[PDB]
């Protein structure tokens, strides 16, 4: 039976899931197993999602921007997690219920950062407020905030620079914008986004950990599920942090955003 | 962790013995998670504990003193020739212009690392850079690259989304060769290896330019998947070396060594910012020596085994210039034995044989001719003692002037150092008996003194 052991370990490794919760979750998988005395392998599969979905039961919590005007989501992350790419589609997700959308551009410091989320909001045919490489991304997002309140936007989502947890002064900067941002609103903003790609090894832990004792992460976006990585992380960052799931892109395209079913990522995990 | 688990593993498993299979089990186990949780590929992981494992066999751990030290260095000494060798670098020595195509996933930084790789080439390289975009697909990625390229000082390539990358990357061929260029940078799209058209794209561009280097770019942060990107992109198509980026994190970075060991590729750049001025030279020993944090512990560790090198290096060096064979040292020390034990009345009659044949008077004073050798030796440097076939007549005034005598007196006394290290050396070559019964006694005829 030990090859069942090395196998089921095996498959546990390579979807990045972590050695810890790996542990946790074969362990009570054992316990579970011995005690229901479970001998088919479909129960094992069973008792496994299980599991899994107990653990991803905390994080099922959906995202509601009803009721603020406007609802400021803050998109943070690491490089190249795609970031403006999901603004991008929550622009047009956002505006097919009928929720009035606007795009503020955080990041100065890229090229043509600000030139792409101009195209992302030419795409959605909504407003987009920006100024030039190198401004202050607080002041862009406090005008552009104060903007959402004068013409009565639903929903602003304001992009973030792509920025690495072990840099201090960036976390000072994101504490700033966050600092600014209390200013017209005490409780904005209201949804703090962490974009996580899925081809993130163990690291995502200490980004989401470092990210969330700084800015306080409300929520989680899992990108880039196309392609062979599972992202298994997020079983080990949704156990220590707690911090739920809003949405996972499934591609490049602005209709390639789906709402976070733990179902769906069960069933995409082991297939 | 690595070195406080190692030594722990083998001291409480196994006493002082020469280390055997047996005892490397929980080793091989901790270093496995060591590496999982370092975010290496498993298959890798497996195939370097394979090694471990040739490698602990034939332990000479014994004779040390800290197990897991010498473990560590072993490990870390496979590590480091498992990520290749130094000073690896781009071939600009290629007929012009220089075709560097990039190959990725998306976010990987390949923009970023083209401008880097322009104004590391245009500045200290001396070359003319010219930088295409190839992708049609990303938003603001042609006016990124554009941009990235005015800050380099590096011209660029129009290129439009309306266009094709084949007649993109064509057209800025054909202009590097009719403008002359030398380095031709092209940009491609980031894709996935699970996407077809994407990879037919690719191998289509890579068909057209056909480029003498064909860049990987992975971020660090990779995980498991890295694998699969790795062996897909190697298999798609010829990798002439991997750019590793985001670096700087505080990321494991074993997506490093993945791709390294199934690709076979060297990593030949390491992206230590965002920045195009931003950029270092791939060291394996760099890169093998740290996923880890500590303190304290390796100092003193590091510390004793450089007071044990530098003492085994002196005591073996002090054997071996002694070793060397007979010098003006041993000769000195001879002498000086001589003018202390000598025994020229003594010798006089314990020699009976020379006796007979030579006169007996004959015999000269010891110590005046010891004491003017003693010192005349005196006034030699070390160098001109071990090494005295460096002697030439300046030194020899040298010599002379210092003792306040005659350069004949010690042209006299290289002559007699001469005789003693033939003698010498032909009892070391022989026997002492057959070199003691060999000795003659010349006669230039058998009428005496003639
Ligand atoms: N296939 C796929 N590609 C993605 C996804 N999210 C982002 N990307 C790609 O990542 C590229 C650059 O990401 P970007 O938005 O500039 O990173 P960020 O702005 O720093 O967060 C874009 O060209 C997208 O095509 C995803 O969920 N799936
Ligand atoms: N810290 C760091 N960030 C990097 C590096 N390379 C790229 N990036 C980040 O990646 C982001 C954009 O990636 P990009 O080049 O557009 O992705 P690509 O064009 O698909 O390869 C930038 O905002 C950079 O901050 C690197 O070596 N170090
Ligand atoms: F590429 Al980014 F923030 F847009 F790192
Ligand atoms: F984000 Al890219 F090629 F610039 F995938
Ligand atoms: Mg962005
Ligand atoms: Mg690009």
């Amino acid at each position: 039976d030990d090859d069942l052991f090395e196998e089921l370990e095996e498959q546990l490794l390579i979807a990045d899931v972590g050695v810890e919760t790996t542990r946790k979750i074969i362990t009570n998988l054992t316990e579970g197993a011995s005690r229901k005395q479970l001998r088919d392998a479909e129960a094992l599969y069973g008792l496994l999602k299980e599991e899994m979905g107990e653990i991803l039961a905390k994080v099922d919590e959906p995202l509601n921007v009803e009721g603020k005007a406007p609802f400021v989501i803050l998109m943070v992350g690491v490089n190249g997690v795609g970031k403006t790419t999901t603004i991008g589609k929550l622009a047009r997700q956002f505006e097919q219920q009928g929720k009035s959308v606007m795009l503020a551009a955080g990041d100065t410091f890229r090229a043509a950062a600000v030139e792409q989320l101009q195209v992302w909001g030419q795409r959605n045919n909504i407003p987009v407020i920006a100024q030039h490489t190198g401004a202050d991304s607080a002041s862009v997002i406090f005008d552009a905030i104060q903007a959402a309140k004068a013409r009565n936007i639903d929903v602003l989502i304001a992009d973030t620079a792509g920025r690495l947890q072990n840099k201090s002064h960036l976390m000072e900067e994101l504490k700033k914008i966050v600092r600014v941002m209390k200013k017209l609103d005490v409780e904005a903003p209201h949804e703090v986004m962490l974009t996580i790609d899925a081809s993130t090894g163990q690291n995502a832990v200490s980004q989401a950990k470092l990210f969330h004792e700084a800015v306080g992460l409300t929520g989680i976006t899992l990108t880039k599920l196309d392609g062979t990585a599972k992202g298994g992380v997020i079983f080990s960052v949704a156990d220590q942090f707690g911090i739920p799931i809003r949405y996972i892109g499934v591609g490049e395209r602005i209709e390639d955003l789906r709402p976070f079913k733990a179902d769906d990522f069960i069933e995409a995990l082991f297939a | 962790n690595l070195t406080d688990r190692l030594s722990r593993t083998l001291r409480n498993i196994s006493g002082r013995g020469r280390l055997t299979e047996d005892n490397v089990k929980d080793t091989l186990r901790e270093v496995r998670m060591a590496l999982l949780e370092a975010d290496v590929a498993l298959p890798v992981v497996r195939e370097f504990i394979n090694r471990v494992k040739e490698k602990a066999v034939g332990h000479e751990v014994n004779k040390s003193l800290t197990p897991g030290q010498e473990f560590v260095k072993i490990v870390r000494n496979e590590l480091v020739a498992a990520m290749g060798e130094e000073n690896q670098t781009l071939n600009l020595a290629a007929q012009p212009p220089a075709v560097v195509l990039m190959a990725g996933l998306q976010g990987a930084g390949k923009t970023t690392s083209v401008g880097k790789l322009g104004k590391f080439l245009r500045e200290k390289h001396k070359k003319k850079v010219l930088v295409v975009s190839a992708d049609v697909y990303r938003p603001a990625a042609i006016k990124q690259l554009e941009t990235l390229a005015e800050q380099v000082g590096v011209d660029f390539f129009p290129s439009d989304v309306g266009q094709k990358p084949v007649d993109i990357v064509n057209a800025a061929l054909k202009e590097a060769k009719l403008k002359f260029y030398d380095v031709l940078l092209v940009d491609t799209a980031g894709r996935l290896h699970v996407d077809e058209a994407m990879m037919d794209e690719i191998k289509q561009v890579h068909a057209s330019i056909n480029p003498v280097e064909t860049l990987f770019v992975v971020d660090a942060m990779t995980g498991q998947d890295a694998a699969n990107t790795a062996k897909a992109f190697n298999e798609a198509l010829p990798l002439t070396g991997v750019v590793l980026t985001k670096v700087d994190g505080d990321a494991r970075g074993g997506a490093a060594l993945s791709i390294r060991h199934i690709t076979g590729k060297p990593i030949k750049f390491l992206g230590v910012g965002e920045k195009t001025e931003a950029l270092e030279p791939f060291h394996p020993d760099r890169i093998a020596s740290r996923i880890l944090g500590m303190g304290d512990v390796l100092s003193l560790i590091e510390d004793i085994e450089s007071k044990v090198d530098r003492a085994q290096a002196e005591k073996l060096a002090s054997k071996l210039k002694k070793g060397d064979g007979f010098d003006l040292n041993d000769f000195l020390e001879q002498l000086r034995q001589m003018k202390n034990m000598g025994g020229x009345x003594x010798x006089x009659x314990x020699x009976x044989x020379x006796x007979x044949x030579x006169x007996x008077x004959x015999x000269x004073x010891d110590d005046k001719v010891l004491v003017r050798m003693e010192a005349i030796i005196n006034s030699m440097t070390m160098k001109e003692r071990a090494k005295p076939e460096i002697i030439k007549g300046s030194r020899k005034r040298r010599i002379a002037a210092g003792c306040g005598m005659q350069v004949q007196d010690v042209n006299r006394l290289l002559k007699q150092f001469d005789d003693m290290q033939r003698m010498m050396k032909k009892m070391k070559k022989g026997g002492x008996x057959x070199x003691x019964x060999x000795x003659x006694x010349x006669x230039x005829x058998x009428x005496x003194x003639x």
